[PDB]
């Protein structure tokens, strides 16, 4: 994740061992339950795309869903590229180049951009646009996973 | 389970079943408004005859405590 | 929550997960037992209103009391607004907003915002006005919930 | 607690989660035996009277015994407000007033009141006044419920 | 369950029923003249027929730990 | 339970009754003059016939651990 320093300035610091076990934890013991998305929430609190692939990397276990979501991820990623055009002309050497889908998806950016986008002035808070996919993706399998 | 399919048992306490209403309702993501009106609908309807009845006594304007110490010995 | 840095400022830091995990375990343990209020108040130190609903949300179970007390803290919340009614003219530039009952609910208002208003001079406290409905609820639930 | 920070002032700290706990556990399963008393003595270090009445709150079970050390608290409490009568005319505005039983239970003091008269030049030992309160009901307890 | 069905069994030793009477009385909010007046009345009327004998025998002006130890063999 | 309530069986080992002594003593808070006068005294006092016999062949000035070898057999 990307956290305050002490110094008073914002850096990245990796996430910690029993955090990641709690995440294993708690899908293992809720699986599909609601709960499950406020727990996320908190757990991806100033969390990058980068850990988020993480995270769902790391799951072991109900691979229909999984699969689900991963094309709602796309979807919504498709939909992101859609919606926002590319910019007029070249990139000026001045300034850093706008995200696409895959970007906040966190495939086609790598961290030191993750970082870019999200600590630069203004900031760009692709982790809030991942984190709405992830939970109306959430929504979808509830609703399916409902009996 | 769909939320149509929950309904009080012929020996069940309410209570068991408004805690399975909830939670239902809790897996229901509809505006507020519409979940108000599954709220005053759905709960009494699906109620068992003998605390139905008993609701239909509180009259309208009856909040859940009332509700759930209302029908207690049912 | 909003907690004290060794600079000597009022900044925000995440709650912990095995603190989190404490209160999830109270809940499962003690149900709707006294000794739950106190506890609450402990691990509620310096907490936010996002932090509270956090905390209420998590919960598992016993469906019929969280209703019963979304509907105290609503009703609590439209009692706030009741009793303090919006102020004269438009806002200064200068200032910043008074809270409704639902920004003390954290509803409509966002982290910063609930930042602004703890931290800033006079400091206004959200926390202990949602807190006293939690804990009046909280009895409401204790006396309901004797056998 | 009120603790020492690196800076080398005297500055309050809340109580950790997994201490609390610990209280809890040893209740549990040691209830009313005497190694009880060593135990909250070293979990009591630097305790404040809100902090002890917040551990007394928190038990559950044993509410005759709990009642009974309540009982001892005010009587405790009554004999310091006989034994030390209130001081001569109005209180100074150079000077913070002296503590009632009340105070010293907690029950009439504000933390920052109890931070007060500890921190203070001369500093005043309030939690060493309730401790004792707390160790001679400790043994009424424990003399009583030796079978 | 209410204060008022808090009674003491007729094999039950005291000391378990004024367990279970302070912590239903944990549960009651009242103020404390109130509950003051709920100690010295309901515990004994509640009390049963053998140990209600006993603490009759102590007087009015008893503490708990003598009201305990009077009804130990009870 | 009393510490002159407190005695050796007939088949249990000394050391065990060691052990329930120091614990009830243990719950015992007079003067240390006065705790030395019970050890000497209600500990062989109350201790079994065949160890008693045992105990009095040890004679006075002896410690801890030469009773609880010296009791050890029976």
């Amino acid at each position: 994740p990307i956290v305050q320093n002490l110094q008073g300035q914002m850096v990245h610091q990796a996430i910690s061992p029993r955090t990641l076990n709690a995440w294993v934890k708690v899908v293992e013991e809720k699986a599909f339950s609601p709960e499950v998305i406020p727990m996320f929430s908190a757990l991806s609190e100033g969390a990058t795309p980068q850990d988020l692939n993480t995270m769902l990397n790391t799951v072991g276990g109900h691979q229909a869903a999984m699969q689900m979501l991963k094309e709602t991820i796309n979807e919504e990623a498709a939909e992101w590229d859609r919606l926002h055009p590319v910019h007029a002309g070249p990139i000026a050497p001045g300034q850093m180049r706008e995200p696409r889908g895959s970007d906040i998806a966190g495939t086609t950016s790598t961290l030191q951009e993750q970082i870019g986008w999200m600590t630069h002035n203004p900031p760009i808070p692709v982790g809030e646009i991942y984190k709405r996919w992830i939970i109306l993706g959430l929504n979808k399998i509830v609703r399916m996973y409902s009996p | 389970t769909s939320i149509l399919d929950i309904r009080q048992g012929p020996k069940e306490p309410f209570r068991d079943y408004v805690d399975r209403f909830y939670k239902t309702l809790r897996a229901e993501q509809a505006s507020q408004e519409v979940k108000n009106w599954m709220t005053e609908t759905l709960l009494v309807q699906n109620a068992n005859p003998d605390c139905k009845t008993i609701l239909k006594a509180l009259g309208p304007g009856a909040t859940l405590e009332e509700m759930m110490t209302a029908c207690q010995g049912v």
